């Protein structure tokens, strides 16, 4: 629950959608959808970021209220984390239900796999 | 579709009762309405297929229009209620010779007509609740004279209150049928 | 296929007399009678409108009704007066007092057998009767009375025949009678039950047709009555002249009117256009279907705008291409879509007919069937609600001798012709 | 500032308070009185810099429905067949409130009219056509005792209720075209009743279908039934659907009518088939 | 002006106000907007 | 201070079509900044309402609305544009 | 490839009487509209500045604007008026007053909708619309308000077309009107936003053409409008004629034009000479390039000496060999040289055309762009700034309701335009 400048106010679900509520009778004016349980919602001179239980951050800009994605971080305990054979520019981590690969320069990542309900342990590369 | 399953005695596909009645049936309807409504003569819910136009508004068997039934089973019986409107009824069938034959039957038509795709035939309905018992393999043989292997399509029009749809190898007296197939009053 | 007309009351013969002119000079017929005109077309279907007498002469087949003579003398004095049959002037000796209640039942039915014996002479004399054509205004006393109870006997006597009606009602802005309401609600009562077809005109749509498109600076009745006299004219022209696509009373009445209580219609005609200005523009398709449509040269009160096309028919007379026709009619149906009744693929009906009226190389006659009418019948269930909650001047109908229920039930069969109008107008394909 | 709730739907509307004034007040009457042109800069300056891959923006304004350029997307107002219209004053309020009927409304879990007179003796000259002036009322108590007071006369009246037909016609047209669904079920359910209570009725309200059937057209196609293909309806109790209600309505009327109903009912609705024949 | 069936005819009108050069106009301006070589009603004028 | 009236597009005809007048499908991408031979240019006009927002929405909507698209122009009322182009060709977002 | 003329207020429409009058007297056609030219080529591109009507009728793409009718009922009586459509006639009830501000926001936005109304119908009615081309004078009241309303309502619906303007500025010696200065720089602000090419005319440099060179004794503004009418018809003279080396509109503006805002051109037309001089000298393509380029033969006070040439476009009428044409723009070009812009390779765009007007053996017509022009708008906005210091008769403009800053902004942008020129003048390629 936050208030926007001109005074409507914002709200957050636990289904991920993101709405926004008239002050004068609290029907919905504008949507985003955006993955994961929204906990924490910010006021930026440009835009509004979005926070989620699944330690993911967005940012959307309240002309139109489209979304965009600039965050990916683990939320639980990191349990391994290994270099390939010869190679140092990219390592990957396992956490819960998630493998990722990172980009050591950059701090980016580009891979993910998700096998929901169980829990990875141990990591290695041939 | 049901080529590799087993047939014998009754196969049935429709019942008013369930939670998907219409499962493997596509809907065709404009101006007009399908809906599900408690009868008032037997006390249980039924189908309701109500249109202004006869030939607009029915609804077909299978779903896909590229797939066949595949039933070998000779006798097809209904249980339709007449409302007193016009109503009419398809079905395909196959013949040992290889041909795709269909035959349709109305309470408006003026004269039986026998063409190489199609015969046309005139029907009555009489007062209240009508079981209609219909022998394939008779009316092929009457009309084509040609052996009958087995049906692959059926449809059905506006307007009629429809209960359940079913085939038979045979016809049965009214005490030798189950319990779930024997209609009451 | 000969049509019998009848005119009835003052607005009625005035009419007729001009419409007997326009008529005669068409066909070339001389106002002493004798035949005088240049091809053989004209004489191939005089029989039409004209029985056959004796030598040179040709008397028309019309009956003049009037329950006071002044009308009568003033039409026998006009300038095709002496062509009419003596005995077919039938007239009273008091007048219709501009009530309907004596109209239709104290003279109504005292001279209405000698008007149904002049008609029936006139009826058994053809060889094969087409429809009979009426003209009167609704407004008025005889003319509303004694025009209805006529209708009701002749759709007695000859059901299967057309009955055709052109009718004057009063305009939305100033009245010419103060109990017009109660006339108009009755005739129009007797009307839809008993009329095939109803055309209706409105003096004000006159007097701005002939000021904004002749600029006539004085007009006169003479020439409201030209108009009226050319599009009767123009309706009856493909039963009497060859062409290349024939049309017929009867072909009009089933492509326009898709419900029986809804035929009536509204009235248009095309190549109207002042002496100064026909300089600048030749007449061709796209400009007469143009100056068609547009609603200043319209009829009526009500303005298409407000309502959408159920069907429109155009009757074309000329030598001219049906390219053109059918290219503009669809192009027109195209871009303004929305005011046609979605339900019906192409709502107009086209028909072309060879021989012009005379001095114009071209000409159309437009007749629509518009929900905008309804705007009208409205109006006059208001004026009728206000004054008949106040028994504003009903002394005179209950001493004539009506009962107070007649007015209940007129008034509720206008609401409900209004009420089906509306219903038609909002309809969708669902 | 200040907010508005949305009000609507609600055991608060002002949607009803439109329609019926008569109604709001309490048991009693009322109480007795006293309880230029400024600059906004250079907006354009394509001047000197045409090019074919400009086109006009403005393109004039609005359109006429029958120019030379088209009607554009210009549509023509709706006529409102189906607005709601506002409810006549009835004589059954009048009657009531003065305390001149026979009746008492006796609660309970099913609700029933208590008779301060035997039924039987009443005039039905005097009663039965102010009975039916009150199935237009949308307050209570009006509704119940007059629909159920209608039913209860229709119900143990007799040979008497045949020569009282032609003065209920104008109470079953003003009902009809208020189009109030709610107004029009009740009306339908009443007809219904009266139809079979008695003999040569149906014969009898031949010649006024005229004035009648109007109404049955314009609503034989509304339904309720916004479920999705085989869902059931467990609302069916209630019997509010218009459209089931004016399709058997026309049949029974067709049956019990006689000789020649078909061809009258045919000319008021078009799209009806014969039943008999 | 025009005889019965809409045509212009040949020669000048008794006691006409228009002059030979906008007959000669006309004339031909009627030319133009024809939609046939001929009339086919010629075989029934008669003088 | 100013406002968009105008958004253009160059659009290439559809994969059939492009085949069969005999253009090979690859070697679109290049250095150089002509265009391919059958590339068509369509302008379309944007409502008094418009800004920039919805004028890049109305761009990004024509980018995934067909195959065959990489060149965007948005036009000011001021005679300015600016324009949009695929970093990667042939591949979208 | 037609054009379509506008001709606003009372100069507007004087000056376009003659030139219609000049046009209809070049394709032979007569002050009732009938064709009785002479050469078929005269009929072959009628169409450019003729719309065909149906009879034996033409009518010209014109539209008329005024706000008191007075110059409408003068040209209409005029002996050429008759040609004119009556519907393109638009007026009001009340005169501009010479105010640039009642005749922009009271009465402009009161008749523009009409206008617009007139002219997209005209517009939409050609197969292939060319530029527009309008007629007004600056220093007035409806002219400059409505004309610049117009502009820039057609330029917002017709952005991808061509836009040019003739226009009359106040004279640097005599004034015709008190408030010049005002009207003057806001029409001109908004001419260099909303116009492609715009030229401009001193009437004093009209009188010194009338004295020196043709030595009239008593001249009329009907010779003014004549020369004026002239040179309009001579540019446009290639796009309706045959020729050796075809041009357009759209060609010499992007020949002439070499950054948007420098679009300011000066104009001149050669075979001018008094009525005692022609048997002095025969005509020849050297003759025609020497009164060309003589000041004394330009219709501005600027002269060309005080600055340089940046663009300038020649073209020719009659039968001549392109080696003389080429060669003498050369040698013009090479023996001044210092006038010419350096960083230009080559200034003047030529152009030849068969067929010259009648009784002429050659013609040709000049459009120059050239700096000088820089100290017209220098003098107008130093009587601006003069007027403005001191309120000078302010209170017109403001109680109509104009914001002070309109008139700060006009002032700054047309500064910036002086500078801009002056700075080009002096630049180097360093
Ligand atoms: N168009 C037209 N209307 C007429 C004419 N004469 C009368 N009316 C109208 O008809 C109404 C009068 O009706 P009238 O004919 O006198 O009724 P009557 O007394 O029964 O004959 C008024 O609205 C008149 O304006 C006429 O020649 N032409
Ligand atoms: N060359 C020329 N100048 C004219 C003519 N008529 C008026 N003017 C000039 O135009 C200015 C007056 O503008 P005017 O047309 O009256 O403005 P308006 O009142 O808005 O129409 C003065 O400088 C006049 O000398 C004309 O026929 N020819």
């Amino acid at each position: 629950m936050v208030l926007d400048p001109s005074g409507d106010v914002l709200v957050g679900s636990g289904s991920g959608e993101v709405a926004l509520l008239s002050k004068i009778n609290l029907t919905i004016l504008k949507t985003v959808t955006v993955q994961g349980s929204v906990t924490g919602i910010c006021t930026v001179p440009h835009g509004f970021l979005v926070g989620t239980m699944s330690s993911n951050v967005y940012l959307v800009e309240g002309g139109n209220f489209r979304a965009e994605l600039r965050l990916t971080c683990h939320s639980d305990t990191i349990n391994d984390v290994v270099f390939p054979e010869g190679l140092s520019a990219l390592f990957a981590t396992c956490c819960g239900p998630d493998i990722r690969v990172w980009n050591a320069a950059s701090s980016a990542e580009l891979l993910r796999i998700e096998i929901a309900g169980l829990t990875c342990n141990c990591i290695q590369f041939s | 579709m049901f080529h590799n399953s087993y047939q014998s005695g009754f196969l049935s596909i429709l019942y008013s009762i369930g939670s998907r009645p219409l499962q493997i049936w596509d809907t065709k309807v404009r101006n007009g309405h399908v809906k599900r409504i408690t009868d008032e003569d037997i006390q249980s819910s039924v189908l309701e297929v109500v249109g202004n136009n006869v030939s607009t508004c029915y609804i077909t068997c299978p779903v896909d229009p590229k797939k066949t039934l595949g039933i070998k089973l000779p006798f097809l019986v209904m249980i339709i209620k007449n409302l007193k409107r016009y109503f009419s009824f398809e079905v395909t069938i196959l013949d040992d010779k290889g041909i795709r034959r269909r035959f349709r039957a109305s309470n408006y038509q003026t004269t039986t007509r026998v063409k190489p795709f199609t015969c046309t035939m005139p029907m009555r309905l009489d007062e209240g609740w009508n079981q209609i018992q219909f022998n394939l393999a008779d009316f092929t043989r009457r009309a084509y004279g040609t052996n009958y292997l087995e049906t692959l399509r059926v449809q059905l029009h506006a307007n009629c209150r429809v209960r359940r749809l079913y085939f038979s190898d045979r016809l049965y007296s009214e005490e030798e049928l189950p319990p779930e197939f024997k209609l009451f009053l | 296929r000969e049509i019998v007309c009848v005119q009835a009351g003052q607005c009625g013969n005035q009419i007729g007399s001009k419409f007997w002119e326009v008529i005669s000079d068409e066909h070339g017929v001389d106002p002493t009678g004798t035949y005088q005109g240049d091809s053989d077309l004209q004489l191939e279907r005089i029989n039409v409108y004209f029985d056959e007498a004796t030598g040179g002469r040709y008397v028309p087949r019309s009956v003049l009704i009037d329950l006071e003579p002044g009308t009568m003398d003033s039409v026998r004095a006009g300038p095709y007066g002496q062509i009419f049959r003596p005995d077919n002037f039938i007239f009273g000796q008091s007048g219709a007092g501009n009530n309907w209640a004596k109209g239709h039942y104290t003279e109504g039915a005292e001279l209405i057998d000698s008007v149904l014996d002049v008609c029936c002479k006139e009826a058994e004399s053809c060889d094969c009767l087409q429809g009979f054509q009426i003209c009167h205004s609704l407004g008025g006393g005889t003319g509303s009375g004694m025009g209805t109870l006529l209708i009701s006997k002749l759709r007695e006597q000859y059901p299967d025949r057309i009955m055709m009606t052109f009718s004057i009602i009063p305009s939305p802005k100033v009245s010419d009678t103060v109990v017009e309401p109660y006339n108009t609600t009755l005739s129009v009562h007797q009307l839809v039950e008993n009329s095939d077809e109803s055309m209706c005109i409105d003096n004000e749509a006159l007097y701005d047709i002939c000021f904004r498109t002749l600029k006539l600076t004085t007009p006169t009745f003479g020439d409201l009555n030209h108009l009226v006299s050319a599009v009767v004219s123009g309706v009856t022209c493909c039963l009497r002249f060859p062409g290349q696509l024939n049309s017929d009373l009867r072909k009009l009445a089933v492509n326009l009117v898709p419900f029986p209580r809804l035929h009536f219609f509204m009235m248009g005609f095309a190549p109207l256009t002042s002496r100064g200005s026909q300089q600048y523009r030749g007449l061709s398709v796209p400009e007469l279907t143009q100056q068609m449509f547009d609603a200043k040269n319209m009829m009526q009160a009500a303005d298409p705008r407000h309502g959408r096309y159920l069907t429109a028919s155009a009757l074309f007379r000329g030598r001219m291409s049906t390219k053109e026709v059918d290219e503009q009619m669809l192009n027109v149906q195209n871009k303004n879509s929305s005011y046609f009744i979605e339900w019906i693929p192409n709502n107009i009906k086209s028909s072309v007919c060879d021989i012009p009226p005379k001095g114009l190389k071209m000409a159309v006659t437009f007749i629509g069937n518009n929900t905008c009418i309804q705007e009208m019948f409205r109006r006059v269930g208001e004026q009728f609600t206000l004054m008949f909650r106040r028994k504003a001047f009903l002394h005179w109908y209950t001493g004539e001798g009506m009962d107070e229920m007649e007015f209940t039930e007129a008034e509720s069969n206008m609401n409900d012709l209004v009420s089906e109008y509306q219903q038609y107008q909002d309809a969708t394909i669902e | 500032y200040e907010i508005q709730p949305i009000l609507k739907g609600t055991k608060r509307d002002p949607a009803t308070r439109k329609y019926n004034r008569a109604a709001g007040k309490g048991p009693f009457g009322a109480f007795p009185p006293g309880y230029r042109f400024a600059y906004k800069g250079t907006v354009q300056r394509t001047g000197g810099t045409t090019t074919s891959l400009y086109k006009g923006r403005q393109q004039h304004e609005s359109a006429v429905a029958f120019t030379t350029n088209g009607a554009g997307d210009s549509k023509p107002p709706k006529a409102g067949a189906f607005k709601r219209r506002l409810i006549p004053p009835t004589e059954f309020r009048r009657y009531y409130d003065r305390g001149d009927l026979p009746l008492s409304v006796a609660h309970g879990n099913r609700p029933t009219i208590d008779w301060k007179v035997d039924v039987e003796r009443l005039d039905y000259h005097h009663y039965l056509p102010i009975f039916f002036d009150g199935i237009r009322e949308t307050e209570e108590p009006y509704m119940f005792l007059a629909r159920q007071g209608c039913l209860d006369l229709l119900k143990r009246g007799g040979p008497k209720i045949l020569p009282t037909i032609p003065q209920l016609i104008i109470p079953i047209k003003t009902a009809l075209n208020t189009r109030h669904p709610e107004i029009i079920c009740a009306t339908l359910r009443i007809l219904q009743q009266l139809i079979v209570s008695g003999d040569l009725i149906g014969e009898a309200l031949v010649p006024y279908y005229r004035q009648i059937l109007p109404m049955f057209n314009l609503f034989k196609s509304r339904h309720k039934n916004r479920a999705r293909g085989d869902a059931i309806d467990f609302g069916q109790r209630k019997r509010d659907d218009v459209g089931d209600l004016v399709i058997e309505t026309l049949q029974l009327l067709e049956v019990h009518g006689g000789d020649d109903a078909y061809i009258n009912i045919k000319y008021m609705v078009p799209t009806y088939e014969s039943c008999i024949f | 002006l025009r005889n019965s069936h809409g045509y212009v005819h040949k020669q000048r009108a008794l006691d006409s106000d228009i002059d030979l050069q906008t007959w000669r106009r006309m004339r031909i301006i009627e030319k133009r907007i024809d939609v046939d070589k001929a009339d086919p009603h010629r075989h029934k004028l008669n003088h | 201070l100013s406002q968009p009236v105008s958004y253009s597009l160059l659009v290439l005809p559809p994969k059939k079509e492009l085949r069969k007048k005999g253009y090979n499908m690859t070697d679109i991408n290049t250095t150089s900044t002509r265009v391919h031979p059958l590339a068509r240019w369509q302008t379309h006009v944007l409502k008094h309402g418009a800004t920039y927002r919805d004028a890049l929405d109305a761009v990004e909507e024509a980018n995934t609305k067909h195959w065959g698209f990489l060149k965007a122009r948005i036009q000011f009322s001021c005679g300015s544009f600016e324009s949009f182009v695929r970093t990667n060709p042939n591949d979208p977002s």
